[PDB]
């Protein structure tokens, strides 16, 4: 499972 | 550029409309046109730029991963299928590289050099790290090492400014640390560095939440949850 | 065309890869290239063509609807915002019309004229009705009536062939009747015709299900459920 | 609510 990066607002 | 005849304010207005219509390629073209007017970007405009290109490159990355997996299966008892899988993976890869080069070119000409406040400079240096990271995801040649080091260098400069100039709960600082931790885990083969950065970032943000309004608390804790989710996946 | 140098079989292979990667614009370009080789299309290839363009035009239609709603709100106590909403709605509309014209051009040059079997001819005439219907959704000028009649005429010819040559459960026949019923309700201001067609289609299919294998039963009943869902919305 | 048209397989 791939790491989570920053998400849009 | 094809947007050279359109007013800056109209480009920004149309970028917002394109977002509502989920037309992210259009949104990115409008924001590129706005950047090319040569004026600095406000906080809202910087986020419009990032949303647009993140959505465009995100679709390209998802497609590249599907195609790369098919290609890798084809290269194990697997029937030879000709050059088509490689060719089409290469086509998507080249498109993705072109989008990353476009964003990096906007940052280099001339968004970063004109960004003096921490919120703008950190934002742009983080973006530089992100788009080099996307290039690194597909890199294989005599450039993979240099692409990785370009991502690292941009993230490191952003980190150094963010730690001096921003509180530990600042959402840009948090998103930067989150993405640098992903760089360490997924690109740089440094899972321990990734874990350490995520933990320290989360803990230092936790200790600063008491200073925040309800709305800022919501913003910061949402990003902190991503740090926590990664730590759960990584440990 | 940019696909003129690629083998037919490679275009079909890449269309399938593009589908898996959710790259529907690429998928449509590959299938357009395959059609332009000049050979007839197999059943699988016809469905690849339809899937590709349905996804492309579907995104355009969704965006056009968002923008048209914003434009209509702006034209009610509403602050004047300049020409930008209209301009951008027009941009998306023109793109959508261009995709529809491309599909109609493939059908006219020369897919329909070479289609002699009911399964191919009905499929293409249905598609002709569908893409004229998408043109009608955005039409307003001295052409709206003629565009509507072009959709009607294509659907009617397809219906006449389908009723003579296909069983009432055939999935192409069902999908045609479904889409013609939508045409009646949403384009032609004929809700009673829409309801009558959906009801008769559903009932005649119900009575033919006993002739079908388990797998064909699943295919037909899935489309019948859409007829039922519309009847529930319309009554 | 808009009517449902034919869906892909
Ligand atoms: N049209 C969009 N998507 C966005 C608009 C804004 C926005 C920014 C400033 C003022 C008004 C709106 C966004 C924003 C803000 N921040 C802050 C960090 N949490 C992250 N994103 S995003
Ligand atoms: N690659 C895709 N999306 C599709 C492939 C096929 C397909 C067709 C023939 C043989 C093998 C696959 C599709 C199909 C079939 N029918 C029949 C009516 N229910 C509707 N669609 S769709
Ligand atoms: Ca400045
Ligand atoms: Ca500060
Ligand atoms: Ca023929
Ligand atoms: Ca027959
Ligand atoms: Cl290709
Ligand atoms: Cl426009």
């Amino acid at each position: 499972v791939r790491s989570l990066s920053e998400r849009l607002m | 550029g094809a947007m050279g005849s359109m007013e800056r304010a109209s480009l920004i207005q149309k970028a917002k409309l394109a977002e509502q219509a989920e037309r992210y390629e259009d949104m990115a073209a409008f924001m590129k046109g706005a950047v090319e007017k040569g004026e600095e970007l406000s906080c809202e405009e910087r986020n419009l730029l990032s949303v647009a290109y993140k959505n465009v490159v995100g679709g390209q990355r998802a497609a590249w991963r599907v195609l790369s997996s098919i290609e890798q299966k084809s290269n194990e008892g697997s029937e030879e299928k000709g050059p088509e899988v490689r060719e089409y993976r290469e086509k998507v890869e080249t498109e993705l590289q072109g989008v990353c080069d476009t964003v990096l070119g906007l940052l280099d000409s001339h968004l970063i050099k004109e960004a003096g406040d921490a919120e703008s400079r950190v934002f742009y240096l983080k973006m530089k790290g992100d788009y080099y990271r996307y290039l690194a995801e597909v890199a294989t040649g005599d450039d993979k090492k240099r692409i990785i080091d370009s991502a690292r260098s941009a993230y490191q400069e952003a980190m150094d400014i963010s730690k001096k100039e921003m509180p530990p709960t600042n959402p840009i600082r948090l998103g930067l640390a989150l993405n640098f931790s992903v760089f360490h885990y997924e690109i740089a083969n440094s899972p321990e560095e990734a874990i350490s950065l995520a933990k320290t970032t989360f803990d230092e943000a936790m200790a600063d939440l008491h200073t925040l309004s309800e709305d800022s608390y919501k913003d910061s804790t949402l990003i902190m949850q991503l740090l926590r989710d990664n730590l759960t996946l990584w440990t």
